[PDB]
């Protein structure tokens, strides 16, 4: 019971703006997944992941959609650089170690999400075993069967007692730490992790243009073209060897992404064009789309900003102007400089908020606020100073 | 071309035409030649290929950088790297950079020289924008611009290579 490709957009939504054709793209294999679920065992073998290309350029959503993709999935995500296995051609390195790095996070995933539910029933548990080294009536009975069976009485008045108030607490810890691990079964939880990686694994290729022809030369183009190769079978269905187990990469849903400005998608080897079934672009992110990033996004870097400051009692307020002037530098930057996307906010809201940032703790009650003045006074001369955005911004 | 570099009293100024030639044409008539580097605090001018200089200003520009800014440091750093990688090593053009303290002349074979009353005349016309400089400087109270400017205009009618089309850059301290 999934959630529709307009129920996976919305979700998208929330964490990026616009963008739209690549989120019903990543949002159809997902749901995708579920369908062939759905199927006979006949057609679930045939049918595989309905892998995408992403084509675009820099810091405009693609990696983020991949995120948060996954996340929505719970599934095991896990990014990789195309160009850094052309370097095997010196040494660099095998491709298979996309699905043993891909199942190292998928394990200590499966770990971390198991773990952490139980930390609760350890630590009720922990105080059974401390408010047993308090009163310990234990055995079969002891008094009544009914009104005096109930030993809580003391004990009761005992373990809050020691909540709200060697060293109970220092014990209990060291008692956390030794019936969650009494409760963990490392077996069926090498496998947990083998199922998901096989089921619900996300692989992201970036670079993938990177791995191209051009004219260039035979020994580039013959380094190039063998990652290429080299990608094949991972995403045509194969196995792989894991530190932990086998793995089928069989049914991996890949998204690989590309700007494609010196290449295109035409000369990508065969096999690979064949396993990318899916096309889709994303645009370049206009001063408009600025803004609505640094706001929008539900845990926006305008609203983390707020968060942190608040941690120091200082209450903070982006005005619209104000937000508006934010964006514009980085654009003013990116298009005077180089553009790198969205990234550019992350830069020009952090050196906007330093002053604040580190007088802090010391305006401990005020109230700030960030409004195109202030922005204008901040960065203005940086963003005119070519040179100096090169260093700074 | 003709590029005129003077520097009398609070100012120093960077002259140049606009002439661009092929064979025995006009190719362009409106080059710009002299402008301003590292927050308009460096001004220079360019004999030369019209984008070798947009390589090298940006690298002399990146000398200052990390260098604090001392000008004679950073021509030295830049005509060396000028003089050594093949990328640089390639392109050919007669860097003229002035500032505040001083100013000289760099060259792809890896020189820095700064003539003697940091009067700089480089390109074709150079030699004639010297003579009529030197006269003027020799017996006048005319500005570092004024000089610079009659210098570049003398050269301009001797020089069948250089044009009355100017572009001056100055440095008030």
């Amino acid at each position: 019971s999934e959630m529709t490709p307009r129920e996976i957009v919305s979700e998208l939504d929330k964490h990026i703006i616009g963008q739209d054709n690549a989120k019903r793209s990543v949002a159809i294999a997902l749901r995708n997944r579920w369908r062939r679920m759905q199927l006979n065992e006949e057609l679930r073998h045939e049918v595989t992941p309905k892998n995408i290309l992403m084509i675009g350029p820099t810091g405009v959503g693609k990696t983020e959609i991949a995120r948060r993709l996954a996340k929505l999935a719970n599934a095991p995500f896990i990014k990789v650089e195309a160009t850094k296995f052309t370097e095997v051609g010196y040494v660099g390195k095998e491709v298979d170690s996309i699905i043993r790095d891909l199942t190292d996070a998928a394990v200590k995933m499966v770990r971390v999400q198991a773990i952490e539910k139980n930390r609760y029933r350890a630590e009720e548990l922990a105080e059974e075993r401390i408010l047993d080294v308090l009163i310990p009536p234990a055995k079969n009975n002891w008094g009544q069967t009914e009104q005096q069976q109930e030993p809580s009485a003391a004990r009761q008045a005992f373990r809050k007692k020691l909540r709200e108030g060697l060293k109970i607490k220092d014990a209990m810890k060291l008692l956390i730490e030794e019936e969650a691990a009494k409760l963990v079964n490392p077996e069926e939880l090498k496998q947990d992790a083998i199922d998901a990686v096989e089921q619900h694994g996300i692989v992201f290729i970036d670079e993938i243009d990177k791995i191209c022809k051009r004219g260039e030369s035979s020994g580039p183009d013959v380094s190039r073209e063998g990652v290429q190769r080299d990608l094949l079978p991972l995403v045509e269905g194969c196995t792989v060897s894991t530190k932990h187990g086998m793995v089928k990469t069989d049914h991996i849903l890949f998204i690989a992404s590309g700007a494609f400005q010196i290449a295109k998608p035409s000369d990508l080897i065969p096999e690979l064009q064949g396993r990318l079934p899916i096309r889709v672009e994303l645009q370049a992110l206009t001063t408009s789309d600025f803004e609505r990033i640094l706001t929008e996004p539900n845990a926006s870097i305008t609203v983390q900003y707020k968060a942190l400051m608040a941690t120091e009692g200082v209450n903070i307020e982006f005005t619209d102007s104000g937000i508006k002037r934010i964006a514009e530098a980085a654009w003013q930057v990116n298009e005077s400089t180089e553009n790198i996307g969205a990234r550019r906010l992350h830069t020009v809201l952090e050196r906007l908020m330093e002053e604040i940032s580190y007088d802090a703790s010391d305006l401990s009650g005020q109230n700030i606020t960030i409004d195109a003045d202030y922005v204008s006074k901040h960065l203005d001369a940086l963003v005119a100073d070519e040179d100096l955005s090169r260093f700074i911004l | 071309t003709t590029i005129v570099s003077v520097r009398r009293n609070g100012h120093v100024v960077i002259a140049g035409d606009g002439q661009a030639t092929l064979g025995n044409t006009v190719m362009k008539g409106n080059v710009k030649k002299v402008r301003r580097l590292y927050n308009d605090k460096v001004i220079a001018g360019f004999a030369g290929g019209t984008a070798d200089a947009f390589t090298l200003f940006e690298l002399f520009e990146r000398k200052l950088e990390m260098h604090q800014g001392h000008l004679v440091k950073a021509a030295v750093e830049l005509a060396k790297d000028w003089r050594t990688d093949r990328m640089l090593r390639k392109l050919e053009a007669l860097l003229a950079v002035a500032d505040e303290t001083a100013s000289l002349i760099i060259t792809g074979n890896g020189d820095v020289v700064q003539p003697e009353n940091d009067l700089i005349a480089i390109g074709s016309g150079g030699p004639y924008a010297q003579a009529a400089a030197r006269a003027l400087l020799e017996n006048t109270e005319l500005s570092a611009r004024e000089i610079a400017e009659k210098a570049l205009d003398i050269a301009g009618d001797i020089c069948i290579y250089t044009n009355h089309f100017h572009t001056i850059e100055e440095l008030s301290y």
